[PDB]
């Protein structure tokens, strides 16, 4: 089966950027290979084909090239409506197989999160379950690390984070982590803590909180 | 034209669900259709293909004993049925229309695809979410959306009145199979004391409406 490899596997740029992605297969493919372009929530559009045909209604500034095990997207000066994921698709042989995607997005300033720490509360407790919520509100770049920490001991594989798409006005990021445990456990310990580390802080951010109080 | 799917499905393991995809009468004459499904947050997987004229098909070998494509000329519609399914078979499916370009291989030029259906599998049961608050220069609030199945939700703040710094994060699926998802929102720390926040939470799956106060 063939391996479709794209690379980067994401890219920062800016509108009027020249922008060219790659795409490697593991076999040799002829130029029977076609682009894509996919936003969330929508079907894939056709953009390229035969790797240099461009795809009627296409914008010029889309173009492709290509053979063998060696294939671009190049697009000459990027537009506010190109930020996306684009894939590359090989017609050469069955199973036809897909790259995993190169996706663009609007770069910025470097922007520092606000972070806020929840405490689960009293009506969930009362239900026998208790969730601590940590909350990184409009960041960039999208690279962040949060750090649970419960009586100064290290969790991991307890929690589960989210991260919302690239704000439309200003281009950040959000990210929700969200710690699980038993309502017996949330009562044995004291302090509940969340050390976030990102590009944006000179140094890590801890908010916490002690039970009950 | 447009290539129009059915609506969302929601199975347990080991039912099987059977997707549909309206064309039109020149459409399934004149050209192959594709099947080709997307995980959440993954890439593409290839299905298989058939010919509405006749309905011959070809299987990708991952598929080949549980998936059945057909096609129904009179009413310009094809379908794809997977059986066997299981919790790994979750995805968005999409019919794709196939343009005769590619001589030498035989391959596929997927010209227009229809808009994907949502296709859920889990041992899990319909259940409504319970809402609980996390309470509060600026200030940080929200509603925490818990245990419910299967998506979606939405979230609201005052009715549609409060949309300024909302977040609402898509959900994560719990050990339990149940989904959990937050919604926040920033405002001035001097409001706290004046204005009033509710989120409006919908899981029309399970007819569930729940409107809840986040006061600090």
């Amino acid at each position: 089966e063939i391996v479709m490899t794209q690379s980067p596997s994401s890219l920062s740029a800016s509108v009027g950027d020249r922008v060219t992605i790659t795409c490697r297969p593991s076999q040799s493919i002829s130029t029977f290979l076609n682009w894509y372009e996919q936003k969330p929530g929508k079907a894939p559009k056709l953009l390229i084909y035969d790797a240099s045909s461009l795809q009627s209604g296409v914008p010029s500034r889309f173009s492709g090239s290509g053979s063998g095990t060696e294939f671009t997207l190049t697009i000459s000066s990027l537009q506010p409506e190109d930020f996306a994921t684009y894939y590359c698709q090989q017609s050469f042989s069955t199973p036809y197989t897909f790259g995993q995607g190169t996706r663009l997005e609007i770069k910025r300033t470097v922007a520092a999160p606000s972070v806020f720490i929840f405490p689960p509360s009293d009506e969930q407790l009362k239900s026998g379950t208790a969730s601590v919520v940590c909350l990184l509100n409009n960041f960039y770049p999208r690279e962040a690390k949060v750090q649970w920490k419960v009586d100064n001991a290290l969790q991991s594989g307890n929690s589960q984070e989210s991260v919302t798409e690239q704000d439309s006005k200003d281009s950040t990021y959000s990210l929700s982590s969200t710690l699980t445990l038993s309502k017996a456990d949330y009562e044995k310990h004291k302090v509940y803590a969340c050390e976030v580390t990102h590009q944006g802080l000179s140094s890590p951010v801890t908010k916490s909180f002690n039970r009950g109080e | 034209v447009q290539l129009v799917q059915s609506g969302a499905e929601v199975k347990k393991p080991g039912a099987s669900v059977k997707v549909s995809c309206k064309a039109s009468g020149y459409t399934l004459t004149r050209y192959y259709f594709h099947w080709v499904r997307q995980a959440p947050g993954q890439g593409f997987e290839w299905m298989g293909i058939i010919n509405p004229n006749g309905g011959g098909t070809s299987y990708a070998q991952k598929f080949g004993d549980r998936v059945i494509m057909t096609s129904d000329m009179s009413t310009s519609t094809i379908y794809m049925e997977l059986s066997s399914l299981r919790s790994e078979d979750t995805a968005v499916y999409y019919c794709a229309r196939d343009m005769p370009y590619y001589h030498d291989s035989g391959g596929p030029l997927f010209d227009l695809w229809g808009q994907g259906t949502l296709v859920t599998v889990s041992s899990a049961s319909t259940k409504g979410p319970s809402v609980f608050p996390l309470a509060p220069g600026t200030a940080a609030l929200g509603c925490l959306v818990k245990d419910y199945f299967p998506e979606p939700v939405t979230v609201s703040w005052n009715s549609g009145a409060l949309t300024s710094g909302v977040h609402t994060f898509p959900a994560v699926l719990q050990s339990s199979g149940l989904y959990s998802l937050s919604s926040v929102v920033t405002v001035p720390s001097s409001s706290l004391g004046t204005q009033t926040y509710i989120c409006n939470v919908n899981h029309k799956p399970s007819n569930t409406k729940v409107d809840k106060r986040v006061e600090p």
